[PDB]
RNA sequence: GGACCUGGCGGUGCUUCAUAUCCCUCUAGAGGAGCCUGUUCUGUAAUCGAUAAACCCCGAUCAACCUCACCACCUCUUGCUCAGCCUAUAUACCGCCAUCUUCAGCAAACCCUGAUGAAGGCUACAAAGUAAGCGCAAGUACCCACGUAAAGACGUUAGGUCAAGGUGUAGCCCAUGAGGUGGCAAGAAAUGGGCUACAUUUUCUACCCCAGAAAACUACGAUAGCCCUUAUGAAACUUAAGGGUCGAAGGUGGAUUUAGC
């Protein structure tokens, strides 16, 4: 790296400087002197302080740019965004006024709520034993699971069984199904849990 | 001395066993041989003495009727630490009884340790309760809440490369289709004969000189 | 290290030397070339307590015979004085022995310079005259 | 391991210069350069001759001193004129040194056609800078 | 180099009477300030430094080990707990060292004023190899130029407009500032970096004290040193190497 | 191509090989080897085949306070010039052919015996002119080592003395046996014994002692009967300064024992002053050469006793049977007084 | 044969480990296709060297002639050289390097312990080690004090190179030297590395990021084949560039494996 250790990454949150001296505590005080002595790292291009900023969509947008592109990248998501919002305003027009209250047409809570249904709660490594080959169950971590989330859902829009369908629909198919807990994410999620439940016998190695 | 070594020289020095001294120390220096052994030895005088707390009622009242049994105790060599283990119960219930119980007793028992003057400076003391297969009781604590859903070669058999062999043949197919070691000790020199052979390898100034 | 101190200010203030800090391999067995080859060595070592902290005997006990330097040494009851020159058997614990053992060579030092200075001057003095 | 110009350890008895002590990533770093001239700049031509003569004329200064070099010679081109530094050892008689500096001064003249001097510096013996 | 001369006269003996220790100066000095830390029983941070091990190995002039020095920072360090006055006070200050604690305050850009009087200021900034120059306004409507365009036709990418945003949206100046700024150099992210960078520093003229503190802990006023590494020779980038041949 | 030459030092680094594979772990051996010459050695700068007298290079450059022209030796006269190097080349050679040989130790292919010099004068302007050392024994030791396997280092046994009483030995190690040589003289001059003789050429009485396994029994001898011991101990005795002893070595012939168990009886050695003044008697001395005239070697230098020494009928010492077996003629050996070389 | 020391080894104990790493985990790949290129094998009258790690777009920052050292034929003999030899030997070497090294040790001069045995030499509230050299470190280069370069001893593999040049030893001198003409430098194959792909985060065009079309047998896909031009050259079926024609395998690749903080 070329900071070297001394330097402090930045806290970019408009909140925490607004802050009155009043509630602060006398070990908040003390880190708040502190960091006036203290370098600080440049902040990347990727965060600010907007109110839109969501870091979980910006780490999805991460793990879907190929080679660099985040414009690419990035475009898809919002495409996804504009996709997911229509669809739901589509299905609210449609439905009865008690229906309407039900169906949900903010696509950041979508999105949130349909990875959170595809976080896997355990997951299984391949250990060896005896030149034989047996997975072992363990517990995930937080971020793992959130990991494997998105990892899993980025993959099934890249699988080639969709035919010429563009990434904004593919995955914001995957998303609406996802949230309702109906999809191959969803299964995945399942599968893994039950193959982790056929192995609780072998958690002692 | 027994079959056990008590060689040391050093045997008259008085052992410091103390944070302060770790870091007073050359960097370079190793424990020695019988280093070790006060450690393995002065480790089982705290265990020593965490069991007769524990089932003496004049230490606390709470403690006794617990009945706590030490599994283990090993102090840390860096003089920071100390490692002690306790038997856990079969009922969870009554294990969140005896940690609590002990998490508070420990902050006391150090200072009833230091009435031990020969042992009084003892770092701070560490309780592990003995969940010593804990990976089944977090996996089974998971494996209930997780939602599972709606619910329903050759070649190593004969020990070689069979394939590779055969792939081998057919590219040939296309084709065609002891000494004496002297003795270290006993190498002849002839330094000697160099040496008495012989070996023989055999003022003022003046500014404008003539 | 009792007397560490204690020590270092006597000699300085008889005007002689003290080593009171740990005995580095080869002090007076290898004087030469830690210190030049023209370094002049002690001509009398004085023990005030002649074992180190392990309680053995001061290396310099057998590095002093090795260089043939008189030794002066208080010998408690535990301590070797076959290879001290000039010992003395007493107390080397005792701040009360330590001090004494202080003063009394720090005095005998301290007249016998002073001798060597009246004889010098009286000498001179006959000489001229 | 690299070898270049690497005066290798010994049991600190070989007595080396400065300039035989020091590896060639120290050269601008720690030591100069033996020869100075304007070819091997930017937009500069005429570096493959400047090379060759000053190859020549140091293989020309070793066998014309011969066992009177103490140390590199140093070649300075200055216009046209071209100035040959050498450290010399104080063995031949000052004759013998006259008579090869007008010599060497005349034919590398008539030789290279540029007017060359030859500036000598006379040490009692090799400067040592270290016992590698 | 400064080897003491001689450590002793024509006769022979040392003039130092603690010259057969080898380490007569440290341990002259230990004897100093345990000598002291005795007199106090008998009558009774950020600023500074403790002078590194090479320092005292020069004021002494003698060789140390790495527990000699522990030692003697030990001994002042019981120094100054203790009740020291003004002479045990002068002693210690000869070994600590005054730490060059320049503080990380930004330093705030003067405010100009142009032939109407409206008062700017101007700032700098690099990012990769982009390089920017930028007037922010006292007073203005929100509107930034750039080469002498508009900020979004400049920049159509809506990543680069966000780190336009990011220096005055952290401080709740958004429509407060009128910006002119020229870049050179780098892509379009570059000199979204570089502007955002120029910006920041030029804008502290206009914010209070604390303020400009939070833009430095926000990374705002930070130059960016991550620039693209060289590639070596015998591998296929600046880290990556050439395909290990398969054996 | 003038541009392809290199200088002597390269072309000998080259073509010697001392450098390499080879000659790192002496896997060639040199029964033939290249060796370097020095071919600069008796040129004169601005001799040539051509013949031609440059002024002021090779001649001199004023002759009969004229300066000397450019002038070229003829055929004849040059021609000489080269048969006189030629022979001058041929006559350096011989000189460093002959070379001086050094007497040989105990044996031929030995160094026990052979001598090293003096110690080498200390750094404070110290000399040992006077001492002489000795080689006693030259080991080569070897050395496993984790990753370089069997190493080869010498161990050096030496002793030095001046002849008159003062002598010592010491132990050299170093990887080159000429360096083991410097180690051991020069810490044996350190290490110095003073031992007593009897009228300066023998020992003050009979000493028997065993150091370890190795046995030494030494006889005080009369003037005349030289040095009838071990070699190695002749060796001693001649640094010492004893000149009439004789000794017998048994058991372990361990040349480390036996070099410092003989160093250790003969520093122990009670001389006859002493022994007056452990008794307060007169020492006598009785010679059958000079008949029963006693001969008082000692008196003690405190007061004299006036006590007879008591008179034990017979005396309870433990005796050798190889003494007695010998006089009493039933010792039979054809290895026993051979004649020898003067010792 | 006894005792002991060192080394090696243990299907030897315990302990802590590797940080783009031993395994898992992260990203993009290789292994499948075509093509490019090296090597091997085979072929040919027709080089040589590298060739487990540490060879395999390596000596070459480069072979149509030349280069060239090879083959066939012909020719010259004090020969471009006070000759010449790319003849053998890198297991005689210098020179320049690979490798552990993504190491921290190496070699001297002394001192002391073991009875002056092979051997050993640290304790910081210190118990025999030490004044110097080399490497590391420091410093320097690049944009910092970070990072990256550079540096990296001794020793290990008789590691690589006699064909960079030089050179020891041995050999040739009407030939193992020198010159000319023409010619080989291929593919039944196997394998290493790379390139381009298999497409929709794609293809074409405009633009350089607010577009319009294309999108499966007229799609994606050759930098291949064939044909024709142009460039360089004395010489081009051959080398390169461009155009035309052609529209193949390939549908994201088993074991295994590379790189990256
Ligand atoms: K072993
Ligand atoms: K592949
Ligand atoms: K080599
Ligand atoms: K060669
Ligand atoms: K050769
Ligand atoms: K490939
Ligand atoms: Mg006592
Ligand atoms: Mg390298
Ligand atoms: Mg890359
Ligand atoms: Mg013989
Ligand atoms: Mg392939
Ligand atoms: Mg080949
Ligand atoms: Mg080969
Ligand atoms: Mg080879
Ligand atoms: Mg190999
Ligand atoms: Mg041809
Ligand atoms: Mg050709
Ligand atoms: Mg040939
Ligand atoms: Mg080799
Ligand atoms: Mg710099
Ligand atoms: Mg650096
Ligand atoms: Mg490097
Ligand atoms: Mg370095
Ligand atoms: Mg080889
Ligand atoms: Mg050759
Ligand atoms: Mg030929
Ligand atoms: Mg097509
Ligand atoms: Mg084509
Ligand atoms: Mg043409």
């Amino acid at each position: 790296s070329r900071y070297s250790p001394e330097f402090k990454d930045p806290l970019i949150d408009k909140e925490y400087y607004r802050k009155p001296v009043e509630e602060l505590t006398e070990e908040e005080k003390y880190v708040r002197e502190l960091k006036k002595t203290q370098l600080i790292k440049a902040a990347p291009a990727g965060k600010t302080s907007s109110v839109f900023e969501d870091p979980v969509i910006s780490k999805f947008t991460n793990m879907m740019m190929i080679g660099g592109n985040k414009v690419l990248a990035r475009s898809l998501m919002i495409q996804t965004l504009e996709a997911v919002k229509r669809k739901q305003f589509e299905k609210y027009h449609a439905a009865s006024a008690e229906e309407q209250a039900t169906i949900e047409r903010n696509p950041y809570t979508i999105f949130h709520q349909a990875l959170k249904n595809c976080e896997p709660m355990i997951g299984l490594v391949p250990i060896l034993k005896g030149g034989r080959f047996y997975q072992v169950p363990v517990p995930l971590p937080d971020r793992r699971r959130r990991f494997l989330a998105m990892k899993w859902m980025i993959t099934e829009c890249r699988d080639k069984k969709h035919q010429r369908t563009l990434m904004p629909e593919k995955l914001s198919h995957k998303l609406l199904e996802a949230f309702h807990n109906q999809g191959p994410v969803i299964k995945r999620k399942h599968d893994l849990h039950k193959m982790a439940e056929a192995n609780r016998a072998l958690a002692h190695y | 001395k027994v079959w056990y070594e008590s060689p040391s020289l050093g045997s008259h020095s008085t052992y410091k066993p103390s944070k302060l001294e770790f870091l007073m120390r050359s960097t370079s220096k190793k424990t020695r041989k019988e280093d070790h052994a006060r450690l393995r030895a002065l480790n089982g005088l705290l265990y020593k003495a965490l069991t007769d707390l524990l089932c003496t009622p004049e230490v606390s009242q709470e403690l006794y009727d617990l009945n706590v049994e030490l599994s283990k105790v090993s102090l840390t060599p860096d003089f920071s630490a100390c490692r002690a283990y306790w038997k856990t119960t079969l009922s969870a219930e009554q294990n969140a009884h005896m940690e609590a119980v002990l998490q508070r007793s420990a902050a006391h028992m150090r200072h009833l340790l230091m009435s031990q003057q020969t042992l009084r400076n003892v770092p701070p003391i560490v309780f592990v309760q003995d969940k010593g297969n804990a990976a089944l009781a977090e996996l089974d604590q998971l494996l209930a809440v997780a939602d599972f859903g709606p619910r329903d070669t050759s070649s190593s058999l004969c020990g070689i490369d069979h394939e590779a062999l055969n792939k081998q043949i057919m590219e040939y197919k296309r084709r065609k289709d002891g000494r004496k070691r002297a003795k270290p000790r006993l190498e002849q020199d002839s330094s000697l004969k160099s040496y008495l052979s012989g070996e023989e390898v055999e003022e003022y100034e003046c500014y404008a000189p003539d | 290290r009792q007397f560490s101190y204690l020590i270092e200010n006597m000699a300085r203030d008889c005007g002689e030397y003290a080593h009171t800090r740990y005995f580095r391999g080869g002090m007076l067995t290898n004087a030469r070339l830690l210190f030049g080859p023209t370094v002049r060595l002690p001509d009398l070592i004085i023990f005030l307590h002649t074992l180190n902290n392990i309680f053995e005997p001061h290396v310099a006990v057998r590095d002093a015979a090795k260089m043939n330097i008189p030794t002066v040494g208080i010998v408690d009851t535990n301590c070797n004085p076959c290879l001290i020159t000039y010992p003395v058997p007493g107390n080397d614990d005792s701040p009360l022995a330590v001090h004494l053992y202080c003063r009394l060579f720090q005095t005998a030092i301290t007249r016998a310079k002073e001798k060597r200075q009246q004889v010098e001057a009286l000498y001179r003095l006959q000489g001229q005259k | 391991k690299n070898r270049a110009a690497r005066v290798r350890v010994s049991k600190g008895d070989k007595p080396v210069t400065y300039e035989e002590a020091h590896a060639p990533h120290y050269i601008a770093h720690r030591k100069g350069w033996l020869s100075l001239h304007t070819g091997n700049l930017d937009g500069e031509d005429h570096a493959a001759e400047r090379t060759v003569e000053d190859v020549f004329l140091r293989k020309f200064m070793w066998g014309t001193f011969p066992g009177c070099l103490a140390d590199q010679l140093v070649l300075k081109r200055r216009g046209n004129q071209l100035e040959i530094c050498a450290v010399v050892l104080r063995q031949l008689s000052p004759h013998k040194y006259y008579f090869l500096v007008g010599y060497s001064e005349t034919l590398l003249s008539y030789f290279y056609k540029c007017p060359v001097r030859l500036h000598l510096q006379t040490v009692p013996s090799k400067v040592v800078y270290k016992y590698l | 180099p400064r080897q003491r001369a001689i450590q002793w006269g024509e006769d022979g003996r040392p003039f130092h009477y603690l010259f057969y220790t080898g380490k007569q100066s440290y341990y002259s000095l230990m004897h100093d300030v345990y000598g002291m830390l005795l007199n106090l029983e008998k009558h009774q941070v950020i600023g500074s430094r403790w002078l590194i091990k090479e320092e005292l190995e020069e004021m002494l002039v003698e060789k140390l080990s790495d527990l000699d020095y522990m030692q003697f920072i030990r001994l002042l360090e019981k120094l100054l707990t203790s009740q020291c006055g003004a002479a045990e006070e002068e002693f210690v200050q000869r070994f600590r060292r005054s730490v060059t604690l320049e503080s990380k305050k930004q330093l705030i850009e003067p405010v100009q004023y142009d032939e109407q009087g409206m008062a700017f200021s101007k700032s700098e900034g690099k990012r990769k190899t982009a390089k920017a120059e930028a007037i922010v306004y006292k007073h203005g409507s929100g509107r930034i130029k750039v080469n002498g365009i508009d900020y979004q036709l400049y920049f159509p990418i809506t990543q680069d407009r966000e780190q336009l945003m990011f220096p005055f949206h952290f401080v709740d100046r958004l429509g407060k500032h009128d910006v002119t700024c020229t870049v050179s150099g780098g892509g379009r992210s570059a000199q979204a970096g570089a502007i955002r960078l120029a910006m920041a520093k030029a804008l502290c003229s206009f914010v209070t004290e604390d303020e400009v503190e939070w833009m430095r802990q926000a990374g705002l006023l930070t130059t960016d040193p991550r620039v693209r590494e060289r590639k070596k020779p015998g591998q296929e980038g600046a880290r990556r190497k050439f395909t290990w041949k398969k054996r | 191509s003038f541009f392809t030459k290199l200088t002597a030092d390269e072309l000998w680094k080259g073509a010697l090989a001392e450098t390499g594979a080879g000659a790192k772990k002496g896997r060639g051996k040199r029964t033939k080897k290249k060796k370097r010459k020095d071919l600069n050695r008796g040129q004169i700068i601005g001799e040539g085949r051509y013949g031609f007298l440059w002024p002021g290079l090779n001649v001199p450059l004023m002759k009969n306070g004229a300066v000397q022209t450019i002038a070229q030796r003829s055929k004849e006269e040059q021609e000489k010039v080269e048969a006189d190097m030629i022979q001058q080349r041929e006559e350096w050679d011989r000189k460093k052919k002959m070379k001086v040989k050094r007497e040989r130790g105990w044996s031929g292919n030995s160094w026990g015996g052979i001598s090293l010099g003096p110690p080498d004068p200390g750094p404070c302007g110290e000399t040992y002119e006077d001492f002489d050392t000795r080689i006693l024994e030259v080991r080569n030791v070897f050395t496993m080592t984790a990753k370089e396997g069997r190493k080869k280092s010498i161990r050096v046994l030496v002793a030095v003395g001046n002849g008159k009483g003062a002598a010592g030995f010491s132990i050299g190690k170093a990887t080159d046996r000429m360096d083991a040589f410097r180690k051991a003289k020069n810490r044996a001059v350190h290490h110095l014994h003073y031992i007593e003789r009897y009228e300066d050429h023998t020992i003050f009485h009979d000493i028997s002692l065993r150091f370890k396994r190795t046995h030494i029994k030494m006889k005080k001898q009369p003037k005349g009967y030289g040095l009838r011991c071990h070699r190695a101990i002749i060796t001693i005795c001649r640094l010492i300064g004893i000149k009439d002893m004789y000794a017998k070595v048994s058991g372990s012939i361990n040349m480390l024992s036996l070099t410092q168990g003989l160093f250790r009886g003969l520093s122990r050695q009670e001389t006859h002053q002493q022994l007056a003044d452990k008794k307060g008697l007169h020492v006598v001395e009785i010679r059958e050469e000079c008949g029963p005239l006693p001969i008082v070697v000692a008196s003690p230098r405190g007061p004299l006793r006036k006590d007879p020494e008591p008179e034990d009928e017979v005396p309870d010492v433990k005796l050798d049977w190889e003494d007695v077996k010998t006089a009493q003629g039933m010792k039979r050996s054809v290895w026993s007084n051979l004649k020898r070389a003067a010792t």
